[PDB]
């Protein structure tokens, strides 16, 4: 055809790729709800930017200043309230969302080929939510703030020889203090805009080949536009996040904390029990299972390896845990170990959990092992399971 | 022997039948909840 | 002469949005 | 042989199982293998006869609109289904023994998967 | 309003006309340039109002080839005065509707409107003709749309078979080709266009015929729009021979066509041009075609049958034509298409762009519209000698063969020939 | 010094280029002294005077229409009934069809040879042909003949053999033809898009029926359905051209005695049993055709409804067209503007098809794959423009061009004949030109936006679309274009 | 009118200087007219025969090139120069009065610019 | 599709066909409709049932025959001896071709 006249203005350069990215994507039709995580996740980042460009307007980064500012906030803004157990509860969301989103792609292997670069985006994408929360919640600088930036900081020491250059480096001086607490928060402004750029090229690269679908199989021959099918399916998942979100806030607003940080941050006692946010206890799990201070730190890097290993395996030409038994069950037991693992991490370092957290740590590692053998003997089920 | 989709090609069907599993139709010429 | 209608039948709607988002009763 | 159902009981109820989730949507095990995985998968479809490529499109198709519709195939129809009948195992082995000739010979492979 | 089953209620019913109206009668008026205008007055509310000029494929040769097809392509397009956008819109404000047609020994250009707009069909007619602009954008347009026209033809076997069969049948003008090849369309412009139409578009060689309208008022609006032609002294329409040919071309695969066909009058000659269009009815894919042109004429049988099967089928059409040659025919099947050729031509009568078509075309060619009863009367005397003697002389004379599809199994153009 | 504007290859040809323009500035005002661009409404009630169409209703209700012109040499003659395929049953579905097929297959005085000898002596001419709620057949004959087309047409209505073999012969022609429907994609698009609009209703069965039904065919269930339908309140008796209305009344009095007379009638058939119009699709995928076919549609008007007059300038107002017409771009339709300008069909075509209590409303597209998209939005479009904008140049070319096809097809006895019994079956009267024009007229742009608002706006849809149509938007974007949001 | 350069000298001045900048590139002034700028040039240009655009196209593509180099024509090959010989004002006028007789009988444009 | 280019070939293969009848007017250079039902299978039934030994030669410049005979003869005297078939006779009858 020849486009001498203007057709639909979906079509015009003006929004022609926000068109084709957007509005008329060819998606597979038998999306399920697990499929609607990922608009979940890009949701809960706008929440956290906006509601912290907000709150950055009333807190102050000073060790002074920085627990009575955000007292101010809750007692003296209007709907400061709000806003700070909005920004609060909504990094627990995030998380809750980011880890249904990895579960799922696990359960379909949405990182095998074609799709190695958009898992290979999402750990990294994880490392950079990692790091974002933390350093957010030594902002308030309560008691749970400081013993928890003091041992993060501590970590880069496990290196021989310039472990501790690196942690007074980390630190601005010689203890955490206000060089510390202001340089968390320029980082913790930065780093979600950060967050954006990788989540659009996570975006990008899915796109190249199309999502994956519960069945796991070529899907080119039922795909449909994702406006308005898979938009009005994704605002089924919003609202329903929203009352998820709407209980937790006016509700339940301090159930997913620790009332230590609302103690000012006293850097003579630490408490009797210091424990990191709810989504960071499976990898305090891991440390705190290695007798060994440089093995702990390994340990942790070793969890990102794994899991950037493995679209790369050696695996067998199924996908979907629908048509592989044996996977699916291996699944299932460790979705249980990582629930284990982050109770684990709540609980003191004693018996029995100190066997608990070995055992389980070794479990989550061989998920990762088994899986290549299990493509490997699986690739000839085909050649075994004759008509 | 004709395949299915040649057969529905070539004979137009007046009385077709819509997947019931997720959604039961009303009657036909019923006028449309718009 | 349906245009002058939807100018008016739009004006309408910007004008209850205005006094939707900003309620200004203890203005009036 | 442990993988040999006729032997081994485990790989006879694991073979079973595959073939009732198969049956269920009226897809063979080759269904599963798609061209966008490896390209020598991509290759071997390239080489089969259309009515072959036809057949298993059609399948995906029905297969897909059943998932997106949460219900499987009628038992009647799930009856006179063959989900280990194959048709691509043989065409995707004769592509990796090319291949693997070509790699042995110091040539350049006929085609390369772009980089992502 | 009310329902279409009652009566509408203020409307002014014009008088009913009466059963029996007097037929009219033809005027001619000759203009000093030599053009001729013609109408007659018709009860019915419409008009037709054409121009039909003795140019066509015969006045291509030898630089012209495909200026005929693409004049017609390129009828009724913007002019000296009026755009092609003014030009659409005035006819469609009327409710008009616009036709050319390009033969090789004559074109046509015709509007058909209501009898009430007739001022209006006839300024526009003479000016697209008179006044062509042949704007360089405009022909390149209907050039890309003469290639897919050109190209569609191999999906019409009869009309692919019947123009080959024309330029393997004749020595001359008339072997120019209806359909140019696409070689000989790159060279046609706009400035060839205007050369062609100059040099033939003459006041003599142009007649106006009018079908439903009342001569004073056509004369009174075309009159100051044709008297400016120059008087072009008539000239002669170059001859043509007729020779023997084989048009063959091998497409194979499968569905194999054929015609074989023979010399017949022209139009002049007045009585056996009724014997060729009487035996065209008696043998009446597998039938019989005729393309008489003003001094010669073809007769032929088409055929496809299967591409094996092609050897008896050229046997079983040769056949025929020698069974009616020899007199195998009885009374009742002469009767039979005797009664046909009489009420085809009544029945193609019934029609106002066909009345008015065969004013011009009459008039174009004898000068004069004679009176279908002559017609009448000559189907009305042919015995079975007449009929027997003519096809006689007819599978003497040299044959066109022309075979389209799979021709490998095709017998050669001598064995066709022998049959005969 | 420079070259003269001649030298150069280029400058030359810039200035031939430049004398071309320059005579197309100024036109010539003897050519452009009458035609006019601007539609202009005109009264001309003195041209359209016609001949007296004399309409009889004999005493069993059999009513005889003739139309008189003795000037003319030929005439057509033949019998228009008030039955098709709608007024069957399931079972009987395909009767009607095979009927016409049989209805040439000799009489008790006349075998096979002896009805085709007859009148093809005489150069007549029979034909038949059977819709879903009409079926007619007539002959055109010399002037002389009537009287002998006459008594052939009621000896086959009523005294036709039905004979055993020629039943079973028949029964296999019809059945090669049902397994060769293909080569008319726009009669397979048209059936397809009538059994999914009219679902489960007798207008949404097919002519033919199913192929079981053509099996069981049998000389009694012929016999019975002539019995049920051909009856004298249901036929009506067309003539036009060289006919004389007493001559045609005493004959059909002498010729048409044996009728059924059974009391069945239209109007109860069609209020038992009515038609509904059901929003839904059927998408025929074959990516090995080389063109797609679709046709969208709206429930449209009855006959009798006076909204179909002005559906009628609304379907002119969208115009038809294909890639031999040379003006496409210039023309007052819009769609058929943006169609001819952008190249995004092969042919496009407005229908208004009407029945005895509903109708359909929609355009019929062929297109290549890649033009799908843009021609659907330019369909939908212009259609639900309608309802927005209307012009009154647009309104009132499309009612000049609407006056002007009614009278201009009206050439020659055999059409003449077609619209005396077609509107004496549908109307129950001849509608005048006169009134008809009036009616036409009384359509301005208040009255087409009303009615657009009342048939296309925010209306359900019925697509049966053909061919590679991966890229044709489903029924959802179908259904949200038949409105605007910014009104 | 003022724009006279006969009747008013200060247009003698302006077109002095217009030609004296356009010589020195061996430009015509209508090869400053861009058919990016507006459809109607775009069209203008389209229906020019093809050896007008050629020439056009070639100036261009000199000129480019002396401004890329910091050069100007020889004094040469600028006696030989014509600044202001027209070749697209008399058709871009046509094309400008056929849209005004398409907008004023009520017609869909024959071309729009696309929205950026 | 690139034959046409050359007029000596078009014309050497078209008086061929034009010229004879029967084999010898079978075209070498088949159109473009044999061309879409030609398949392996049928190029295969194709030489089976023609190339036999009895219409068979090899022949060799630049090497002596008893090393020739020992690498030969273990893999071409398993051919199955089928009578040799009659060549198919071709009669020339003249003719003309043409083309615009
Ligand atoms: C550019 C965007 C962001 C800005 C400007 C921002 C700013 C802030 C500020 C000023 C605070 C201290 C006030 C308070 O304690 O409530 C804070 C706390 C926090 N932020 Fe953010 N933040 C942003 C994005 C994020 C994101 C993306 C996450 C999650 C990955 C996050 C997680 C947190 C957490 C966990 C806290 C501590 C909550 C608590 O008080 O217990 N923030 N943020
Ligand atoms: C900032 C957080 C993230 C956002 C906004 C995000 C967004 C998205 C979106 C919109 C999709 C496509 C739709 C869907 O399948 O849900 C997607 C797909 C995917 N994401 Fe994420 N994602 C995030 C984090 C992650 C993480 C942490 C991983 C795991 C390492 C991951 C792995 C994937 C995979 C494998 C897919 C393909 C799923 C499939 O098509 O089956 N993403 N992501
Ligand atoms: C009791 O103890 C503990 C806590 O306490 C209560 C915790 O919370 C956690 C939770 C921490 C986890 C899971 C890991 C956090 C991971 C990282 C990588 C944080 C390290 C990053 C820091 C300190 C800031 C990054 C600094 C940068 C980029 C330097 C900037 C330089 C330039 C731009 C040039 C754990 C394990 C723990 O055991
Ligand atoms: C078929 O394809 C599509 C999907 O399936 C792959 C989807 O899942 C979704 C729904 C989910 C999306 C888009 C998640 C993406 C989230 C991201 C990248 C993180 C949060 C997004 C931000 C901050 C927007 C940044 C983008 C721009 C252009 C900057 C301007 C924006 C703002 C100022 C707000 C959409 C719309 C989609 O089409
Ligand atoms: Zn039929």
């Amino acid at each position: 055809t020849i486009r001498n006249q203007r057709f639909s203005l979906l079509k015009q350069p003006i929004s022609s790729t926000l068109n084709q990215h957007l509005v008329d994507y060819p998606t597979p039709s038998n999306l399920s709800y697990w499929w609607g995580f990922g608009s979940l996740a890009g949701i809960c980042l706008v929440i956290q930017i906006v509601t912290g460009v907000f709150l950055a307007m009333h807190y102050t980064p000073h060790v002074d200043l920085a627990f009575n500012s955000v007292e101010h906030i809750m007692r003296d803004v209007e709907g400061g309230w709000l806003l700070r157990y909005m920004h609060a509860n909504g990094a627990s969301m995030f998380f809750i969302v980011v880890y249904l989103h990895i579960f799922r792609g696990l359960y379909y292997a949405s990182y095998s080929s074609p799709r190695e670069f958009v898992w290979c985006l999402g750990v990294v994408i994880f490392l950079l939510m990692i790091v974002t929360a933390f350093i957010g919640y030594v902002l308030p600088w309560g008691q749970m703030s400081f013993w928890g930036a003091t041992v993060i900081t501590s970590l880069a020491s496990a290196i021989p020889v310039v472990g501790d250059t690196i942690v007074t480096w980390l630190w601005g001086g010689f203890s955490v203090d206000n060089a510390t607490l202001n340089r968390f928060f320029s980082l913790h402004y930065l780093l979600p805009f950060i967050l954006v750029g990788a989540s659009l090229l996570h975006l990008a690269a899915l796109h190249q080949y199309g999502s994956n679908n519960p069945l796991g199989v070529h899907s080119e021959m039922d795909k449909i536009a994702f406006y308005p099918y898979f938009y009005v399916k994704d605002l089924v998942g919003w609202v329903a996040f929203a009352i998820f979100f709407s209980i937790w806030i006016f509700y339940a607003p301090n159930v997913l904390g620790h009332p230590d940080n609302y103690i000012p941050a006293n850097p003579m006692s630490t408490p009797p029990h210091i424990v990191p946010e709810w989504y960071f206890l499976p990898i305090y799990a891991i440390l705190r299972s290695i007798p060994d201070k440089a093995g702990g730190v390994a340990a942790i890097a070793l969890v990102f390896i794994c899991l950037l290993a493995l679209p790369f395996f050696k695996s067998m030409y199924v996908r979907s845990s629908s048509f592989r038994p044996i996977y699916q069950g291996m699944f299932w037991l460790l979705l249980a170990d990582c629930l284990l693992l982050g109770w684990i991490g709540c609980q003191p370092v004693e018996a029995p959990f100190v066997t608990i957290g070995q055992i389980s740590s070794l479990v989550f590692f061989l998920f990762f092992a088994i899986t290549p053998i299990l493509g490997r003997v699986g690739r000839g089920i085909p050649n075994s399971y004759t008509d | 022997e004709v395949p299915a989709t040649v057969e529905a090609v070539k004979t137009p069907n007046s009385k077709i039948v819509y997947d019931d599993h997720n959604h039961e139709r009303y009657p036909p010429g019923d006028p449309s909840k718009r | 002469t349906i245009d002058i209608q939807a100018a008016a039948g739009w004006g309408i709607a910007a004008a209850a949005g205005a006094i939707w988002v900003v309620q200004p009763f203890g203005w009036i | 042989r442990l993988v040999d159902p006729r032997k081994n009981f485990l790989a006879r109820m694991h073979m079973k199982s595959v073939s009732n989730r198969l049956r269920r949507y009226g897809l063979r095990y080759d269904d599963l293998y798609d061209p966008l995985y490896d390209l020598d998968i991509k290759e071997a479809l390239n080489r089969l006869p259309r009515e072959i490529v036809d057949a298993r499109n059609q399948r995906l198709m029905r297969a897909m609109d059943l998932s997106m519709k949460h219900e499987y195939l009628p038992d009647n129809l799930q009856a006179v289904q063959t989900p280990f009948r194959s048709y691509l195992q043989d065409m995707l082995a004769l592509v990796k023994r090319e291949r693997a000739e070509r790699e042995a010979l110091g040539a350049l492979p006929l085609y390369q998967r772009t980089i992502p | 309003l009310t329902s279409l089953d009652m009566p509408l209620q203020g409307v002014s019913l014009p008088p009913p006309l009466a059963d029996k109206v007097e037929p009219s009668k033809l005027q001619i008026t000759t203009l000093p340039n030599g053009l001729k205008i013609a109408s007659e007055t018709t009860p019915n509310p419409a008009a037709s109002i054409g121009l039909y000029v003795d140019c066509g494929s015969i006045y291509e040769a030898p630089y012209f080839h495909g200026a005929t097809h693409l004049l017609e392509r390129m009828a009724f397009k913007s002019t000296l005065n009026r755009t092609h956008f003014r030009l659409v819109r005035e006819i469609e404000a009327i409710g008009g509707n616009t036709s050319a047609s390009a033969s090789r020994e004559q074109m046509s250009y015709t509007i058909d409107a209501l009898k009430t707009y007739v001022p209006e069909m006839v300024e526009v007619l003479i000016d697209s003709v008179r006044n062509p602009a042949f704007l360089d954008w405009e022909v390149n347009e209907e050039l890309r749309k003469m290639k897919v026209e050109i190209a569609e033809l191999a999906k019409n076997p009869m009309g692919f078979l019947l123009e080959a069969i024309h330029s393997a049948g004749y020595s001359g003008p008339l072997a120019s080709p209806l359909y140019a090849p696409e070689s000989a369309l790159d060279r046609l412009n706009g400035e060839l266009l205007e050369e062609f139409m100059t040099e033939n578009f003459t006041a003599a060689r142009m007649v106006l015929a009018a079908s439903g309208v009342e001569h004073e008022e056509l004369l009174k609006v075309a009159e100051p729009l044709t008297s400016d032609l120059p008087n072009v002294p008539p000239q002669l329409a170059p001859k043509s021979q007729y020779v023997g040919g084989d048009f063959r071309q091998h497409t194979g695969g499968e569905a194999t066509h054929f015609a074989v066909a023979f010399e017949v009058p022209g139009w002049n000659n007045e009585k056996e041009a009724v014997t060729a269009t009487v035996l065209q009815m008696l043998m009446g894919s597998c039938t019989a075609f005729t393309s008489i042109f003003n001094d010669t004429g073809l007769f032929g049988i088409y055929g496809c049958s299967s591409p094996q099967f092609a050897a008896k089928a050229i046997e079983l059409a040769a056949k025929e034509l020698k069974d009616v040659a020899g007199g195998k025919v009885n009374q009742a099947h002469l009767d039979r298409a005797k009664a046909a050729t009489k009420s085809a031509v009544l029945m193609n009568l019934e029609s106002r762009m066909i009345a008015a078509e065969d004013i011009g075309r009459q008039i174009l060619t004898y000068g004069e519209r004679k009176p279908v009863d002559q017609f009448l009367k000559s189907v009305d005397q042919l015995t079975l000698k007449d009929i027997a003697d003519f096809t006689s002389k007819v599978i003497s004379k040299p044959l066109t063969m022309g075979s389209f599809g799979d021709v490998l199994a095709v017998p050669s153009y001598d064995t066709i020939s022998s049959k005969f | 010094s420079p070259p003269p504007p001649h030298l150069m290859p280029y400058d030359h040809a810039a200035e031939i280029i430049k004398n071309k323009i320059k005579k197309l500035e100024n036109p010539d005002k003897r050519f452009l002294k009458y035609a006019s661009p601007h539609p202009i409404l005109a009264s001309h009630n003195h041209i359209l005077s016609a001949p007296e169409t004399r309409v009889t209703t004999l005493p069993n209700g059999l009513r005889v229409a003739t139309e008189s012109n003795l000037s003319a040499k030929t005439a057509t003659v033949g019998v228009w009934i008030d039955a098709g395929s709608r007024f069957e049953s399931d079972e009987t579905n395909g009767t009607a069809h095979f009927l016409e097929h049989m209805i040439f297959k000799g009489t008790d005085r006349r075998t096979v040879r002896a009805l085709e000898e007859e009148i093809e002596d005489i150069g007549g001419h029979l034909n038949a042909y059977t819709s879903r709620e009409q079926t007619t057949y007539y002959a055109k004959v010399l002037d002389s003949n009537v009287n002998q087309a006459l008594d052939v047409l009621a000896d086959i209505l009523q005294n036709s053999k039905f004979e055993e073999q020629r039943i079973n012969r028949e029964r296999d022609v019809i059945l090669r033809e049902m397994q060769e429907v293909e080569g008319q994609t726009d009669e397979v698009v048209l059936d397809h898009l009538h059994a999914t609009a009219f679902q489960y209703t007798p207008l949404g069965r097919t002519i033919l029926g199913p192929a079981q039904n053509v099996k069981s065919i049998t000389r009694e269930d012929l016999q019975n359905y002539i019995k049920t339908h051909y009856t004298a309140s249901r036929m009506v008796i067309a003539a036009a051209g060289a006919v004389k209305h007493e001559e045609v009344v005493e004959q059909v009095k002498k010729l048409f005695t044996k009728l059924s007379s059974d009391p069945t009638t239209t109007s109860q058939l069609v209020a038992n049993e009515p038609a509904s119009f059901t929003g839904s699709e059927v998408r025929m995928i074959d990516d090995d055709l080389p063109l797609a076919q679709f046709a969208v549609a709206f429930e449209g008007a009855s006959w009798t409804d006076p909204d179909s007059v002005a559906l009628m300038v609304m379907q002119t107002m969208l115009g038809s067209w294909n890639k031999n017409v040379g003006g496409g771009k210039h023309v007052g339709s819009d769609l058929t503007q943006r169609v001819a300008i952008n190249e995004i069909a092969e042919s496009i075509m407005a229908f208004n098809t009407n029945y005895k209590d509903t109708g359909l409303f929609g355009v019929y597209a062929v297109a290549k794959a890649d033009c799908l998209d843009d021609l659907s939005y330019a369909i939908m479009y212009e259609v639900t423009k309608l309802a927005y904008r209307v012009s009154d140049a647009d309104v009132t070319r499309a009612r000049n061009q609407l006056k002007s096809s009614l009278l201009l097809h009206m050439d020659g006895t055999s059409p003449i004949a077609e619209d005396i019994g077609r509107q004496l079956l549908t109307y129950g009267r001849r509608i005048p030109t006169a009134e008809l024009f009036a009616r036409i007229d009384a359509v301005d742009a208040s009255t087409v936006k009303r009615v657009a608002n009342k048939y296309i706006y925010d209306k359900d849809i019925a697509i049966s679309a053909i061919g590679p149509i991966q890229d044709l938007p489903d029924y959802n974007k179908f259904r949200r274009r038949t409105y605007w949001n910014r009104y």
